[PDB]
C-alpha cells in the first residue's frame, strides 16, 4: 500500500557517520509542508464548524381531530412573549403550539430532523407550513422568511499557505493545519466553496485542482487509517532487524541498506556507502509509481532531472550497477531476479 | 452550448431562453438585459418577471421553468440584441448568456489601454448602497456575446472566478474595484466591463445570481 520506491528530490550534503549513528525511517507521513509561505487574509467559514451541522431554529403546532397557519405562526409569538394563551374527558379539541425542537439542513433541500416522516421541502413563501406526521401538527420554522439558507456564513482572519502557483491550506486562529488536500468543491448560496475532508467548509477559490463533492454529503461520512498503522511496524521493525544484523557484525550489505530508505515522502535521510566509510546526507524524498521512470537507459538513475553517476558502480540505498550496465534496485531486483553481488562489506572508526 | 436564444426575431414580438436552470433546491433567478451598439446593457428584467425598481418601459418578464420569455409592447428604437441571464448551482460559479437576438423592427472603469506580450492588464472601477453586495466583470469579445468571468464579496473578502479564467485572473477602501489578468494571449481580447448586485433576503439573493444593476463599463484592450 506504499509507493513502489521513493526516489529523492534533493540530496545535498555527504558527511561521514559511524554504525551507533543510524536511525530507522521517519516512515511517518507528514502533511505538505513545503508551502511555507504564510500570507495573512480574510476567508469565509460556515458559522458552525461543519456542513452537517448548522439549523433554523423551530416549533410545533396543532390541530382539531387540521390547523391554520397564520394564526399557527401568530401563536410562536404568543409563547415567546402578551399571554393570551398562556376522567378520561372528551377529544376537547382545539390547539396548542409546543416547540424547543429544531432541525439540520441536508445539502441538496435542507429540512430534515425527527419529522415522523422523512423529510419535508421548501419554506420561502410558495409554501409557508411543512406537513408532519397526521395532520394535527404542521408548521417548524423561526422567521417566515428564508432567514437562515444564506445567512450563514461568517469571515475570520488567517494566514493562506502555499507554494509558487498551487495554492495551500489554512491556518486558523486556533493555531492548527486545516488542508484543502483531498478535498471537494460545494456551491452555498452563490459562493464557490470547498468541504474538507472534516465536515468543515470554507469559501476558497477554486483550488487549481478538484472535483464536485457528491452527493455523498448528507450525513457527513457515507464514504468515510488503520490498516496503515500496522504496516508500519512490520516495516520499521525490518529496519531494525536490519540495523541489528549491521550493529552485531560491523558489517553492512547492500540489501540491509535499502530497509532504511524512508518509504514516504518528505524530509528524511538517505544513506550509502562507498567503499569502508558509512555515510549519510538529507534528502526530500519523492515517489515512484513504476520502475520505468527512473531506469529509462542503461546504467542511468533520474534523480529530479538528470542521470545519476556511478560512484564505483554503486549509487545509494543499495542500487549498484552490475555485471553490466544495468541499474539494478535491490527492491526492483525482487521481481524473480537472482542478483548475489550484494552481501559483503565492513565498517570502522 | 450554455443557454439559448433565437439569433434574430423580426417584428408584439418574442424572445424565449431555453435553459431556464433551478438549482438542487428550488432557485431560479433569469435576469435579461438589452444591448444597444457600444453601449452597455442596461437591466430590464430580474427574477423571471419583475421589472427594474428605477426606470421601466417595457414591462414583460415571463418564465415556464424550462422555459423563460420576453414579450415587448412596443413596436424602431427597441432595435438591439437582447440577452438573458439566470443563475445556476451545481457545477458552475456564476451566470451565463445567451448567443444574441438581433432584433428587428453610476460607475467608471481605468480606460483605453494595449498591451503587446502576454503580460498583464489591470483595470480600476471608482464608484455604497452598504447592503449585501457582490462586484463583478464580464466580458464580450468583439461583435459576439457576453461571459462572466469572476465575482468579488469585498465584504468577505472571497473571490469566485470561473472556470475558463481561472488562475489567470485575480480579482480584488476607495470606493474603488480592480481586475487583473496573468496572461493576455489573444483569444482575451475583447471589452471588459464591472458590475455588482445589492439585496438583503434570499428571495432573488443567490451570491453572483445575476442581479447586475449598478454597472460600469469602458475597458477595451488589444493584445499582440
Amino acid at each position: 500500500k506504499f509507493p513502489i520506491y521513493t526516489i529523492p528530490d534533493e540530496l545535498g550534503p555527504w558527511s561521514p557517520i559511524d554504525i551507533h549513528h543510524l536511525s530507522c525511517p521517519n516512515n511517518l507521513v507528514v502533511e505538505d509542508e513545503g508551502c511555507t509561505n504564510l500570507s495573512e487574509f480574510s476567508y469565509m467559514e460556515l458559522k458552525v464548524g461543519y456542513i452537517s451541522a448548522i439549523k433554523v431554529n423551530g416549533f410545533t403546532c396543532t390541530g382539531v381531530v387540521r390547523p391554520t397557519p397564520d394564526a399557527c405562526r401568530a401563536a410562536y409569538n404568543w409563547k415567546m412573549a402578551d399571554p393570551r394563551y398562556e376522567r378520561t374527558t372528551k377529544e376537547s379539541l382545539i390547539i396548542i403550539s409546543p416547540s424547543v425542537t429544531d432541525l439540520d439542513p441536508y445539502d441538496k433541500s435542507l429540512h430534515s430532523r425527527v419529522f415522523p416522516g422523512g423529510k419535508c421541502s421548501g419554506i420561502t413563501v410558495s409554501s409557508t407550513y411543512c406537513s408532519t406526521n397526521h395532520d394535527y401538527t404542521i408548521w417548524m420554522p423561526e422567521n417566515p422568511r428564508p432567514r437562515t439558507p444564506c445567512d450563514i456564513f461568517t469571515n475570520s482572519r488567517g494566514k493562506r499557505a502555499s507554494n509558487g502557483n498551487k495554492t495551500c491550506g489554512f491556518v486558523d486562529e486556533r493555531g492548527l493545519y486545516k488542508s484543502l488536500k483531498g478535498a471537494c468543491r460545494l456551491k452555498l448560496c452563490g459562493v464557490l466553496g470547498l468541504r474538507l475532508m472534516d465536515g468543515t467548509w470554507v469559501a476558497m477559490q477554486t483550488s487549481d485542482e478538484t472535483k464536485w463533492c457528491p452527493p455523498d454529503q448528507l450525513v457527513n461520512l457515507h464514504d468515510f487509517e488503520h490498516l496503515v498503522v500496522e504496516e508500519l511496524v512490520k516495516k520499521r521493525e525490518e529496519c531494525l532487524d536490519a540495523l541489528e544484523s549491521i550493529m552485531t557484525t560491523k558489517s553492512v550489505s547492500f540489501r540491509r541498506l535499502s530497509h532504511l530508505r524512508k518509504l514516504v515522502p518528505g524530509f528524511g535521510k538517505a544513506y550509502t556507502i562507498f567503499n569502508k566509510t558509512l555515510m549519510e546526507a538529507d534528502a526530500h524524498y519523492k515517489s515512484v509509481r513504476t520502475w520505468n521512470e527512473i531506469i529509462p537507459s542503461k546504467g542511468c538513475l533520474k534523480v529530479g532531472g538528470r542521470c545519476h553517476p556511478h560512484v564505483n558502480g554503486v549509487f545509494f540505498n543499495g542500487i549498484i550497477l552490475g555485471p553490466d550496465d544495468h541499474v539494478l534496485i535491490p527492491e526492483m531486483q525482487s521481481s524473480l531476479l537472482q542478483q548475489h553481488m550484494e552481501l559483503l562489506k565492513s565498517s570502522v572508526i | 452550448s450554455a443557454l439559448t436564444q433565437p439569433r434574430s426575431v423580426s417584428g408584439s414580438v418574442t424572445i424565449s431562453c431555453t435553459g431556464t436552470s433551478s438549482d438542487i433546491g428550488g432557485y431560479n433567478f433569469v435576469s435579461w438585459y438589452q444591448q444597444h451598439p457600444g453601449k452597455a446593457p442596461k437591466l430590464m428584467i430580474y427574477d423571471a418577471t419583475k421589472r427594474p425598481s428605477g426606470v421601466p418601459d417595457r414591462f414583460s418578464g415571463s418564465k415556464s421553468g424550462n422555459t423563460a420569455s420576453l414579450t415587448i409592447s412596443g413596436l424602431a428604437e427597441d432595435e438591439a440584441d437582447y440577452y438573458c441571464c439566470s443563475y445556476a448551482g451545481d457545477y458552475t460559479p456564476g451566470v451565463v448568456f445567451g448567443g444574441g437576438t438581433k432584433l428587428t423592427v453610476q460607475l467608471v472603469q481605468s480606460g483605453a489601454e494595449v498591451k503587446k506580450p502576454g503580460s498583464s492588464v489591470k483595470v480600476s472601477c471608482k464608484a455604497g448602497t452598504f447592503n449585501r453586495y457582490t462586484v463583478n466583470w464580464v466580458r464580450q469579445a468583439p461583435g459576439q456575446g457576453l461571459e462572466w468571468m469572476g465575482g468579488i464579496i469585498p465584504i468577505f473578502g472571497t473571490a469566485n472566478y470561473a472556470q475558463r479564467f481561472q488562475g489567470r485572473l485575480t480579482i480584488t477602501s476607495t470606493s474603488t474595484a480592480y481586475m487583473e489578468l496573468s496572461s493576455l494571449r489573444s483569444d482575451d481580447t475583447a471589452v471588459y466591463f464591472c458590475a455588482r448586485e445589492n439585496l438583503d433576503n434570499s428571495g432573488t439573493y443567490y451570491y453572483f445570481s445575476g442581479w447586475f444593476d449598478p454597472w460600469g463599463q469602458g475597458t477595451l484592450v488589444t493584445v499582440s
